[PDB]
This record gives C-alpha cells, sequence and structure tokens, in this order.
C-alpha cells in the first residue's frame, strides 16, 4: 500500500495485509520445497522456528543466510506490534518515523523528522503494569507517571515494589483516547463514559494541554499564554524609582 | 470610548459549561493552585 | 453506560437485573432477608412479583364451586398440590383447606 | 395459647379462628424486599466499601483466573469511590436540578 492510507496505517499502528513474516528468533535460514508447499525455517542451535508462507509469497532470504531478531523473511509491510515485542520500543519508533517519511518523500513532500517524531513519541506515552506496588496490577499508566513511582519507591521512601511494566505501542487514535484530562477526553466519540467515570473519582484536570483550555474559553497555555512568559512586567524609568520611594514606608 | 478593551473577567464558555454540568448532577469544583475553590461567578 | 457503574458496585446480575429492578416487575430483597424459597434467602438478589407475595403474605387459593355440588375434602384438612378438592377442582398448592361460605348445613 | 404449652413451630402471620378453636400461622416470613430505585438507593446507602476492598484483594490471589478479570474490575470503581469524597448512593438523585432559564431560552 502507498499514499495517505499508508500514513494512517502507520500513525495508527495497524497490523497490515501481507504482514510479510519476520523471524522471532536469531539463527540460520533454510527454504524448503517449491510449488507444492512453501515453508521457511530459521533454526539456530536449540530452537527450530518454522514460518509457513503463502507459496505465492516473494520471500527475500535465500537458503543458508544467517538472520536477525525480528528480521524480515518475506518482503511486504511489517507489523509494528510484532516489532515492539520482538525488538523493543526504540526500534519501533525508528520504524514508524522512517516509514511515514518513506511516503511523503517518495511523493514530493519535504518535512522535518521531528514533527513525525513528536507525534510518534506520543504513540509510546503509556505502559501496562505487571506486578504493582500501589494500584491494581493490570492498569495502563503514562510512562512518566510510573517513574513517579518507580524512582520514588527506590530512593526516599525506598522498598515495596519498583512496579514492573511493559512497553505499549498505542496507535495515534487510541493514545489520543487515553488522555488523563477529562475535558479533552470528552470531545471524543463517547463523552458520557468520560464524565461518568471522572465524576465517580474526584477527578481533576489541571488543564495542561490546549484542547482543554480552548474548551473552557481559557487563554491557551502556549505562546503568550505560556507560564514562562505571560507574567513578564514592564516598568518604566521614572515609574521604577517612584515605586522605590514608597517601599520603605 | 478609546479604551484598551479587555480584561475579560471569565470566559462565558466556562460558566456555561459548569452550569450545564450542574444541571446533570456533578459538582465541577474550580480550584486555584492552593487547591481551594474560586467561584467563577460572584452571583 | 457500559460498565454500569452502579450494577458493578453491587453486582445485581450486572444489568438485566438492574433494569428489572424498576421497569418490568421484579423486586430486590434488600435487608434481613429472613425467608426460605426452597433454599434460604437470596440477600442482594432478584425475586418475582409472585415470589414476594408467596413470601410475606403467604399463599392462599380460592376455588370457586358450581352451585349444587359437594366437596371431597373436609373443612380442616392438610390438602396437597394436585389432590381433588372436588369432582372439578384441582388444588394448586400444598396446605390446609377451609370452607369459604357453605350452601347447606 | 394456654400458657407455655401450645407454641408455633414456624415463622409467620397469626390467624385466630374462635369458631374452629385454633390458632393458625400462615407460612410467611418478614422480608424487607423493596423494589425500585428506592431499594437500589437503600442498598447503596448501607454498604461497607472497605469490606468490599478486602473481599476483592482476597479474590485477587486465589481465583480460577476465569472471571478474575471481573473481580479486579470491581475495585477500580470501589477504590475510586473510596478515596474520592463521592459517597455512592449519590448516583441516585432525590432532588433533580433545573438548568437556569437563559441557558435554555
Amino acid at each position: 500500500t502507498q499514499g495517505l492510507p499508508r500514513v494512517i496505517e502507520l500513525f495508527e499502528a495497524r497490523r497490515p495485509k501481507a504482514k510479510a513474516v519476520i523471524s522471532e528468533i536469531d539463527g540460520v535460514v533454510r527454504i524448503e520445497e517449491g510449488e507444492d508447499r512453501l515453508s521457511v525455517f530459521v533454526e539456530s542451535e536449540g530452537f527450530s522456528k518454522e514460518y509457513k508462507l503463502p507459496k505465492d509469497a516473494r520471500l527475500l532470504v535465500k537458503d543458508g543466510d544467517y538472520v536477525e531478531a525480528g528480521q524480515p523473511l518475506t518482503r511486504g509491510a511489517i507489523d509494528p506490534h510484532q516489532l515492539l515485542e520482538a525488538k523493543g520500543p526504540e526500534a519501533v519508533e525508528r520504524y514508524l518515523v522512517d516509514e511515514i517519511q518513506k511516503v511523503y518523500r517518495a511523493q514530493g513532500v519535504k518535512l522535518h523528522d521531528k514533527h513525525i517524531e513528536i507525534v510518534v513519541r506520543q504513540m509510546l506515552k503509556y505502559v501496562e503494569v505487571t506486578d504493582p506496588g500501589d494500584s491494581r496490577l493490570l492498569e495502563g499508566q503514562v510512562l512518566e507517571k510510573w517513574d513517579v513511582e518507580a524512582l520514588n519507591e527506590r530512593l526516599i521512601a525506598e522498598g515495596k515494589v519498583p512496579v514492573a511494566w511493559k512497553p505499549l505501542l498505542m496507535g495515534v487514535t487510541k493514545s489520543a483516547l487515553s488522555t488523563k484530562s477529562w475535558l479533552s477526553a470528552a470531545s471524543f466519540q463517547n463523552t458520557t463514559h468520560v464524565l461518568t467515570e471522572a465524576a465517580i473519582a474526584g477527578k481533576k484536570d489541571e488543564l495542561i494541554g490546549l484542547k482543554e483550555n480552548v474548551i473552557l474559553g481559557r487563554l491557551i497555555p502556549a505562546g503568550t499564554g505560556s507560564d514562562f512568559v505571560r507574567f513578564t512586567q514592564v516598568v518604566d524609568q521614572r515609574t521604577l524609582k517612584a515605586i522605590e520611594e514608597a517601599r520603605k514606608e | 470610548k478609546g479604551e484598551d478593551v479587555p480584561e475579560p473577567s471569565v470566559p462565558e464558555s466556562f460558566r456555561v459549561l459548569v452550569k450545564e454540568l450542574q444541571a446533570l448532577a456533578l459538582d465541577v469544583q474550580t480550584l486555584d493552585e492552593k487547591d481551594n475553590p474560586v467561584d467563577i461567578f460572584e452571583g | 453506560d457500559v460498565p454500569s457503574k452502579i450494577g458493578t458496585l453491587l453486582d445485581l446480575s450486572a444489568t438485566e437485573l438492574e433494569q428489572v429492578l424498576y421497569f418490568n416487575k421484579y423486586i430486590v430483597l434488600d435487608p434481613k432477608g429472613a425467608v426460605l424459597d426452597g433454599v434460604p434467602v437470596e440477600k442482594r438478589q432478584l425475586l418475582t412479583d409472585e415470589e414476594y407475595r408467596e413470601l410475606r403474605y403467604g399463599k392462599q387459593e380460592t376455588y370457586p364451586l358450581p352451585a349444587g355440588v359437594d366437596a371431597l375434602v373436609k373443612d380442616g384438612e392438610e390438602v396437597v398440590k394436585g389432590q381433588e378438592l372436588a369432582p372439578g377442582v384441582v388444588s394448586r398448592m400444598d396446605g390446609v383447606a377451609l370452607y369459604r361460605f357453605p350452601r347447606r348445613v | 395459647a394456654d400458657g407455655g404449652k401450645v407454641k408455633s413451630e414456624i415463622y409467620g402471620r397469626v390467624e385466630v379462628d374462635l369458631v374452629r378453636n385454633v390458632v393458625r400461622v400462615v407460612e410467611s416470613y418478614d422480608i424487607d424486599a423493596r423494589m425500585g430505585a428506592e431499594a437500589i438507593q437503600e442498598l447503596l446507602k448501607e454498604l461497607d466499601l472497605e469490606k468490599l476492598e478486602r473481599e476483592l484483594l482476597e479474590e485477587m490471589k486465589h481465583p480460577s483466573r476465569a472471571r478474575r478479570a471481573k473481580a479486579r474490575k470491581r475495585l477500580e470503581v470501589v477504590r475510586a469511590f473510596l478515596d474520592s469524597g463521592n459517597r455512592p448512593e449519590w448516583m441516585i438523585l432525590e432532588a433533580v436540578p433545573v438548568l437556569p432559564p437563559d441557558l435554555r431560552p
């Protein structure tokens, strides 16, 4: 597939048509049989993992070749969820960006990677718990807010459980969906679920993002509405010394 | 009157939503950094 | 909603039971369920409209009789579910019978 | 009747038949079974939330792992309500508020 459909496929972390098999394990390649049935083995010392192909499939490892942890066997597109678990979160990030660009580039478009990066990182915002310290053992949690517990219960109040987690490739939509602040969350496909829930828990916003404050009619937390700049006062020569002569009174 | 314009007290949008929420039960407390309440209404 | 944030905090057979606990009949045995309906009380669990009647009001059945006919069973008698109270009436419940207004003494 | 000799062996209503010279007791227990949101409210008002935290943190460790992704689920709502300020039972409104006139013209 090409064009915009690809860019969505990508930005949405979507397990495509012609997943074109990757080897789960390292090892040595062995193509076997033609026309009748086509299968490929990547068997190292110990394990012998077998990858049955369509037969029509245009595989791109010839017999004998040595192979890599998550290396493509077959051609086609690659599942970004299969890549996550086989070969980590960075390798994922690096696939997404470089593939998304593979199209804008291929066409005519020139844009900087950082944009795509900024977005891609958000696809990696959350992680699911395995064996917790405080909360229930299954919940999805923001990568940072788990460090708010991991490197918290292993320093000052050290002990209990560091909270083990798993890397969690969220598609662009899904990730947008699971977004802390209820105000923002409300604007998506089912506003009731949000509010119902957020009402039960004394949930609070804090209104960090923008989608939030525009909803309220508040002054956007960016540009001139950035905490880092909007408090800036300007005092004016004679105003300053005259303001100084009523301070020691 | 040749004045600068704004200092908009509170986005009406805000008031509206809060009240449009009350109407459906749900308290919707608005709170400053000291975490106590504000009353975006005075009336 | 979709997790039913009420019919989760107390179960109530998820929903279907909740929806049954206002619209369309069906009582929920709230506290001190003191009864037995074959087996003991159900506490926080479903009960019919009949089942309630047959539980805090007791079961009574009035078997209307045609004029000029007799009754096989005697006034005070532990009658049984299915045994003829007359050559036309069948008792639908196990228990003592009575004689509601006789026609000849 | 008759001092401490004649006693009722069951739970129920007392009927007194001064013609049959019997005291009968209709097999009727005294259940508090309320229907409607009044009940659902009543169930919610009296409910040890922490006691429901316990019973679940126990249903956390020794389940058959089947309906164990519903045992855990219960707590999200339980603990939510627990460190919230929200007393459940407020999910059932006695007073319904009215949206101000000018916002619905």
